[PDB]
This record gives structure tokens, C-alpha cells and sequence, in this order.
């Protein structure tokens, strides 16, 4: 996109990743490091072998690695963490269910209680269901649930 | 004298009356020195996040409705 | 009810299923649980009483239970603790006082036998007894009616031993004497001069002797039969090689091509350090250490080295007299040492770490200054990780390349240590440096001695390359490329440690040096020095050395593409893992033993012949008994003691009774014992 429209005056870092749901009132992170010349800026490459364990960075390969674009740091006013299958906090590099908390969280589904029990388990910490890791303090999504 | 021993053991197995038939044979084998137990040499004491905040937000500035 | 991660089980079922297992006394079983300080889950601790209190019967059932739980119930028992019947606690009402056993076990009544079980299975608590020392033992020579029959070449000494030996020659043999000098010069047909370091002059010597018709059948190499010099710089180390260990290479290479039988005999002075000897010219050890690979690569070349001491003895056993005797006598052992007119050969003896212990924890100071060579190697890291976590040490790592030119595999294993040090309060630096330069070392150490106001606390010297190379293709640089780390480097490091007090010195070697090996002359040659060096330090300086010569590493790969290098295992050289070995080092470090060979199976013959040589191995007779009783009166205990009492003082050896439950006995039809099923069981055991 950037290389094909560059001659028409679009600057290279205009792109702005953002991950937002309806329940959270839209985006909750923003990535600013997406340059035309630099395809790795804001792009994390890892070995497919380490997806279950601590991700191991890797080189650009056609079969054996995976690239994840960094969405960025939580927005001013909220906090994000990730949890394991037992709802415990995870280490820096391990993949987990993304859980988000802040003043932007909805009141709750209208006329639907058991859905509330799943989403904000305890202390209003909302279960997005999206699986992703939180590296360097800047969230980086890996994949949504069941998608 | 080796099989003579084997025989005197069978007669010893008959000393016990509660047993009424049995079988016994011997093997010669080389020994491998017994290991140590770590407790015998070593001392006791030797034998023994992803949560990001985006920065505070000033929600009380501007329109509340 | 007892709980494990994911599900909970009723203890009545666990114990009931365990009572099916043969040997389990009915109604004497217990099931508990405990979260260790890991708190990651709850483990099943299981007690029981055997119908026989003897580890063979116990170990037999302990396994059978542990598996029967995994089969029928879907989980395995963490530990299984045997307990005698007469001490199994029950109430009058038949209730099993379970919570008492747990509390009685944390106190460790069953420690005594839970260890004896760990030992028999060689558990994570095993620490195998596989470490020995070289002990110089007397072995005299037999009478020898054989005499020397051949023309002999002899590289003459400057002290006069050569002169002595010639006077003994029989009237038929011609003695060709060779002295060292600037280059080849034939003075006569029986007197020559060669450059010890030039290989041509060796093959040219023999070539011109083949012409004159002299059939060379014996070579005598008195060229490191020198007089003592006390200074030991590196030059003296490099320089002594060419008149010695290198010369031995060139000389053997030369005479090897004729493919004719010949009896070479090297002669040293102060090359081997035995007890009561106050001089040790250790630079001479490489000679004797390289020739180990000869008899393996050129079977027609018999070799035996001798070491004498010029510590004044008024010809109590003239060196000449002993020299002749060893020549006439069937060359048996490679190296031997005459010290006071007494022949000694090196034997192995077990270390017995416990009984010889002189210290309860490793001798590393807390935040001490420690310099390390090849700390990025597989075995170096293990020691560097330790000295950074358990101890918070200021580490300086010396490599030969520069940081930027390191292997990408190394730069990572270093950053790991840099991070792993920052979080444990230790420091870790790396510096390119010439390990060989005396002065460059004192300069680099002094600098780190002032940064932290600590004086050097120890040197750990694991640097080393390996090249499997045959004497045929072994260039003069092949050796000097080997010696760079394990000799010339070692001497520079010791040059610093000797200027301080009680510095620790760790050294890696190999056990191949014991019996020699094909295509490893370079290795054996240098390692025979590093081993002999520890003794030089204990005799010369304040330094306190520990040298571990290992049998094998798993670093050479368990596949290796040659699983026939594991055949070397079959002669008794076990592979040792990092932990297994690292643990050994610590155990030994607590013993003051300066040189220690580890990874040796005293069962296999090659090793056994190195510890005793003459006495045969020790056998242990093991009887196997099988059962069929009328009633149900458990006679196991009554019977075991009955058999053991028949064997008392009547075998003259090492015996042991092994008993089987009733419910293994089987009978073939026609009324005979099913012997096929028994002989099958004894092996599966
Ligand atoms: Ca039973």
C-alpha cells in the first residue's frame, strides 16, 4: 500500500494499528512505528517452535517463522495484562488471554448475566478472549479466540 | 563345594514346614560399586511481568456529559 | 479424601489396589498428600509394609505399586516409603493412624532406608563412586635371561649416561651415537649430529644407516635426561619441547616408514612427580604423554619411558644398571619411575569422597575475584553460572578472539551470563588477551584486582581445542597449536597465581592419557602435562590445584555419527552429564585431592587392571528362591533368615538372598516346576 501510493504524497509512517472492541469503547492501543522503508519496525518475528514456550526471535524465513505487528502500549487511562488458562498472570514473553481494565469498560451486557460472569471474571478485569502477549510493556496481539 | 552348598540350602528351605514345594538356583555376578547418597557428602542448603499501564488519565477535565 | 491436580481419590481405593501387588501385607498401606514448597500441586506419598523387610523384595514391590497405580488409577506415586510391620501405627479399633506416619516421616525415621533405595536405583541422589587418584606403587622386575640382540641408536645425553650404557654392549652390536647441534653433520659412521627440531635430519639419519647395513633394533632417547633448572618461564617450556616431546614425534615418524620392529626407550629425569621428590621438571611430561599413541598406531614399535631422579644417591642402583634391566625385560608397562633405586609404576586408587572429605562446602569465596578461560564452553558455563548465582563473584573471562569476532553461539551464552549476573549481584567482564604472555597476564589481573579491592581468589582453566590427528600427519605446528592453551597458557596463568597466596586452580584433562589412544597423540601429550602439573604446583608454590581428567562428555554428542566411540564405554569410560560431572567436581573439591580421574567403571576390566593388575575381580553369588506354601502363614521373614543363616561364613565371597512372592511360582502341566518362567524372571530382574 505505502510503496504503491508513495509517489502521490503519502508519508511512510501514517499507518496506525489499533485493537478495539465494542465492549471497551473502541481502540485501546496504538502503534506508531510502521514505516515504508523499515518492514521490521513495529513488526516482531518469532520462531514457530517457541510459540508454546518463550518466543524465540528469528529471521525472515518463508517457512519456519511468524511475524506479529505490535499494536503498542495501553492507552493513557487503562491497564492491560495477560493471563494463563487458570487466570494467573504470565511471564513477559508467554502468550495468554488478553485482559483489559480501565474507565472505558462498559456497564455490562443489557439483560444477560452469565455473559457478565465470563467477561469480567473478578475485579472488573475484562476477558476479551483475544490471545496475545505483552512484551516490553507494549501489547502485541497473536490471535483471537476460535477465529 | 558349590553345588554342595546349593543342596544344603534346599534342606534349609524344608526346615520351614509351611512350604511344601519350591525351587532355588544361583548366579555369579560382578559388583558395581555402590553410589553415594548426596546427603552423605553435600550440605543441606545446596541440595535445595506482563502487565502494562498506559499512564494516568485526567478524566475530570472537560465535559462530563 | 486425597487430592491431586485435576482430580481427587479416596485413600481406601489406593491402599486396596496396592494390596493386590504381591508382597504387600494386607491392611498395612497408607495414602497421604503434601505440597512441597513448590506448591504447584499435591503429590502422593505412599507407605506400605512388605512381607519381607529386605530391599530386594521392597524395591521389587515399590516399582510394582508405583506402576499399578499408573495403570489402574491413572497416576504415579511420587515416593513410596517402606516401613516395618512392627512399627506401622494403627489404633486398637483397626484405624490406620495415617497423619502420624506423615509427621513421623518428615522427622526421617524412614530416611535410613529411603536412601538405601535411592542408592540401588542410582537416583538423582546417586552421585556414583567413579573417581580415583594416581598412586605411585612399587613393582619390581622379574629375572630376565634374555639379552639385547641388535644394533642400537642412542641420542646421547651430556651427563654421561650414554657413556655408561655403551660399556655394556655385546661384542657383536654397534652403537650409533647421536648428539644435538646446528644441523646434520656426520662425524663418523657411528657418531652423528642433528637438529632436534628438524624432522628431515631424523629420516636422513636412519636412511644413511640403512645403507651402512646397521639393522636398528633399539633406540634410546636420553635427551631429556637433563640437570635441574629451577626457573620455569614459557620460553623454557617451548624450548624444552624441541629437544624432547617434538623430537620424539620426529624420531618415531622417521623410523615408522620402514615398518620394521624396533624397541624405543625414552629416559627422563624429574618428569614424573612421585612422593618424597623435591625437584620436578614438569616440561618433560609431554614426551611420555605423546608416545602413548604409538603402540596403537604403529604396533611394531614397542615403547617404554623411564624417569629417574638426580637427587643425590651414591649409585645405590646406578641409573645405567636399571636402564639395562628394563631393556632386557619384556616391555610390559609404558611408564615407570626409578627414584631411590626402586622401580615404581602408576596405579589407580579410589577417592572415597566421604571418608577423605576435608571440607563441607565448595571452597569458593562469596564475592571473590575469579578469572576463567573458555567460560563460554559447555563445561565453563556450568562453572560460571554457579559462581554468579550461588556466589556473587566478580568474573573476568579471557578469550583469544575479540568480543565482536565471537561465535554467535557464544555471544548469546555470554549475554545470558551478563543478565544472569546483574540479577544476582555479580559482575562479569570479557577481555581479548594472549593467554600465553606472562606479563600481559599480570597486567590484566592487577587491573581487575584494584577495581574491586579484592585480591585474586582463583583461576579456572578450561580453555582447550581438540584435534583428532594421527602421528603420521602430525605437523610440528599441530603440537604447538595444541600446547598454546593447555601448556604455554597454563604456565602464564600460574605465573600470576604463584605471586599471590592460596589461589585456586581448576584444570580439565582426559582419562585417555591413562592407557593411550589411537589418533589422539596430541591430546594425550598435552593432557599428560596438565595432569602432572597439579603436582608441580603443590610442590612449588602457594597455589592449591584441582585437576579433573574426565572419561567422556556428552558434548561430543550421544549420536556423534560414530556410536562406536561409545565402544570405548565398553572398556570402562562412562559418559558423564554436566550435572553428574559438575556435582562430582564439587564433591571432590571438598577433599584436597589435587589430581582426580573421574568417569571410570571399576567393574570393566581395563579399569580393574589399572587398580589391582594382578588380583581378579570380585564376584557376588546371588540366590533366587521361589515359593509354594500350604497355609498362609507368611514365612518370608522366617525363611529369608533361615537361608541367610545357612550361608553364614560358608561361602568366602559376597552373597545375597533374593526372594520371590508365592504368586510368581508356576508349574508346567505333568507336575513339574515351570523352570522356563523362572530363568526368564531372573534376567528381567
Ligand atoms: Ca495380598
Amino acid at each position: 500500500f505505502l510503496h504503491l501510493l508513495a509517489p502521490h504524497g503519502l508519508k511512510g509512517d501514517v499507518i496506525r494499528p489499533a485493537f478495539g472492541m465494542s465492549e471497551i469503547s473502541s481502540a485501546v492501543v496504538f502503534s506508531f512505528a510502521i514505516e515504508r522503508g523499515d518492514e521490521n519496525s513495529g513488526v516482531l518475528t518469532f520462531e514457530e517452535t517457541s510459540l508454546t514456550e518463550q518466543l524465540r526471535p528469528a529471521e525472515a524465513r518463508e517457512t519456519g517463522t511468524v511475524s506479529f505487528t505490535e499494536l503498542g502500549k495501553p492507552i493513557p487511562g487503562i491497564t492491560i495484562r495477560i493471563v494463563n488458562h487458570q487466570h494467573e498472570l504470565l511471564p513477559e514473553d508467554h502468550i495468554g488471554r488478553v485482559q483489559i481494565k480501565g474507565p472505558t469498560t462498559m456497564k455490562g451486557y443489557y439483560r444477560n448475566d452469565e455473559a457478565n460472569q465470563e467477561v469480567f471474571q473478578a475485579d472488573g478485569w475484562f476477558h476479551t478472549g483475544d490471545l496475545g502477549f505483552l512484551h516490553e510493556g507494549r501489547l502485541t496481539l497473536t490471535g483471537r479466540e476460535k477465529d | 563345594s558349590m553345588d554342595a552348598i546349593l543342596q544344603d540350602v534346599k534342606t534349609t528351605i524344608l526346615q520351614t514346614n509351611e512350604i511344601e514345594r519350591f525351587a532355588v538356583f544361583s548366579r555369579e555376578k560382578t559388583i558395581r560399586p555402590r553410589p553415594y547418597h548426596l546427603s552423605h557428602l553435600f550440605l543441606d542448603k545446596h541440595i535445595e511481568p506482563a502487565l502494562s499501564y498506559g499512564g494516568d488519565l485526567d478524566v475530570t477535565q472537560g465535559a462530563q456529559t | 479424601m486425597i487430592i491431586i491436580n485435576g482430580k481427587n481419590y479416596h485413600n481406601y481405593e489406593i491402599e486396596a489396589i496396592a494390596e493386590e501387588v504381591p508382597g504387600v501385607e494386607t491392611s498395612f498401606v497408607a495414602a497421604c498428600s503434601v505440597r512441597m514448597e513448590a506448591s504447584a500441586s499435591d503429590e502422593l506419598i505412599l507407605f506400605f509394609t512388605p512381607k519381607l523387610y529386605e530391599p530386594a523384595y521392597i524395591m521389587r514391590a515399590s516399582q510394582h505399586i508405583k506402576s499399578h497405580i499408573a495403570t489402574k488409577m491413572g497416576l504415579s506415586a511420587s515416593r513410596i516409603i517402606p516401613v516395618q510391620k512392627h512399627a506401622f501405627p494403627k489404633t486398637s479399633s483397626g484405624k490406620i493412624e495415617r497423619a502420624q506416619l506423615k509427621t513421623r516421616w518428615q522427622e526421617g525415621e524412614f530416611d535410613e532406608m529411603i536412601m538405601e533405595m535411592d542408592m540401588r536405583l542410582e537416583n538423582e541422589h546417586t552421585l556414583p563412586n567413579w573417581s580415583y587418584q594416581k598412586k605411585w606403587i612399587p613393582a619390581p622386575l622379574d629375572a630376565a635371561d634374555k639379552q639385547i640382540v641388535g644394533d642400537v641408536v642412542i641420542f646421547a645425553d651430556p651427563l654421561g649416561l650414554a657413556d655408561q650404557l655403551k660399556s655394556f654392549a655385546n661384542s657383536e652390536q654397534t652403537y650409533i651415537t647421536v648428539e644435538p647441534g646446528q644441523a646434520f653433520k656426520q662425524l663418523t659412521h657411528t657418531h652423528f649430529i642433528i637438529h632436534p627440531n628438524r624432522p628431515s635430519d631424523y629420516e636422513q639419519l636412519f636412511e644413511t644407516l640403512r645403507s651402512y647395513g646397521v639393522s636398528v633394533k633399539h633406540i634410546i632417547h636420553l635427551w631429556n635426561y637433563t640437570n635441574q633448572e629451577d626457573k620455569l618461564y614459557v620460553s623454557k617450556a617451548k624450548q624444552a619441547q624441541k629437544t624432547g616431546s617434538m623430537s620424539a614425534l620426529f624420531l618415531t615418524k622417521a623410523i615408522s616408514v620402514y615398518e620394521e620392529q624396533v624397541a624405543i626407550t625414552f629416559v627422563s629425569t624429574h618428569a614424573m612427580n612421585v612422593p618424597e621428590d623435591h625437584i620436578h621438571d614438569v616440561e618433560k611430561a609431554t614426551t611420555a604423554g605423546l608416545m602413548t599413541a604409538v603402540q596403537h598406531e604403529w604396533p611394531f614399535i614397542k615403547v617404554q619411558c623411564l624417569d629417574f631422579s638426580l637427587a643425590e644417591s651414591v649409585s645405590s642402583h646406578s641409573h645405567a644398571m636399571a636402564m639395562m634391566a628394563e631393556l632386557t625385560h619384556d616391555q610390559d608397562c609404558h611408564v615407570a619411575a626409578y627414584r631411590q633405586g626402586v622401580r615404581y609404576i602408576p596405579f589407580l586408587a579410589p577417592l572415597h569422597l566421604e571418608k577423605e572429605q576435608k571440607r563441607k562446602e565448595p571452597p569458593f569465596e562469596s564475592s571473590g575475584l575469579y578469572v576463567i578461560t573458555g567460560g563460554l564452553g559447555g563445561i565453563g558455563r556450568l562453572v560460571s553460572e554457579q559462581l554468579l548465582t550461588s556466589y556473587q563473584a566478580h568474573l573476568v573471562l579471557l578469550g583469544r578472539k575479540e568480543r565482536e569476532a565471537l561465535s554467535s553461539d557464544q555471544q548469546e551464552t555470554l549475554s545470558l551470563l551478563e543478565k544472569q549476573a546483574k540479577v544476582h549481584g555479580g559482575k562479569v567482564l570479557y577481555e581479548k588477551a594472549d593467554i600465553t604472555a606472562e606479563k600481559e597476564v599480570e597486567a590484566i589481573i592487577s587491573r581487575h584486582e584494584v577495581a574491586g579491592n579484592r585480591r585474586l581468589d582463583g583461576i579456572i582453566h578450561f580453555a582447550g581445542i581438540i584435534q583428532e590427528e594421527l602421528l603420521a600427519d602430525m605437523t610440528s605446528v599441530s603440537l604447538n597449536d595444541m600446547y598454546e592453551a593447555k601448556v604455554y597458557g597454563t604456565i602464564a596463568l600460574h605465573e600470576a597465581a604463584s605471586k599471590r597466596r592460596n589461589v585456586l586452580f581448576l584444570s580439565s584433562s582426559s582419562a585417555r592419557t591413562l592407557k593411550g589412544g589411537m589418533t589422539v597423540g596430541a591430546y594425550c601429550a598435552a593432557n599428560e602435562f596438565v595432569e602432572q602439573f597439579a603436582h608441580y604446583q603443590k610442590l612449588t608454590s602457594t597455589v592449591k590445584p584441582y585437576c579433573f581428567s574426565f572419561s567422556m562428555w556428552d558434548e561430543i554428542g550421544m549420536s556423534e555419527g560414530s556410536m562406536i566411540k561409545g565402544m570405548l564405554k565398553e572398556r570402562g569410560y562412562l559418559p558423564i552429564s554436566k550435572q553428574a560431572g559438575f556435582q562430582t567436581m564439587l564433591a571432590c573439591l571438598m577433599t584436597d585431592a589435587p589430581l582426580i580421574y573421574t568417569g571410570l567403571d571399576r567393574s570393566k576390566k581395563e579399569i580393574h587392571e589399572m587398580i589391582h593388575a594382578d588380583a581378579e575381580m570380585q564376584t557376588e553369588q546371588t540366590f533366587y528362591v521361589f515359593f509354594k506354601t500350604d497355609q498362609t502363614k507368611a514365612v518370608e521373614e522366617r525363611l529369608y533368615q533361615s537361608i541367610h543363616t545357612c550361608l553364614q561364613s560358608r561361602l568366602s565371597g559376597e552373597y545375597a538372598v533374593h526372594l520371590f512372592p508365592e504368586e510368581y511360582w508356576k508349574e508346567t502341566e505333568d507336575g513339574s516346576p515351570d523352570e522356563a518362567y523362572f530363568h526368564e524372571l531372573i534376567e528381567e530382574s
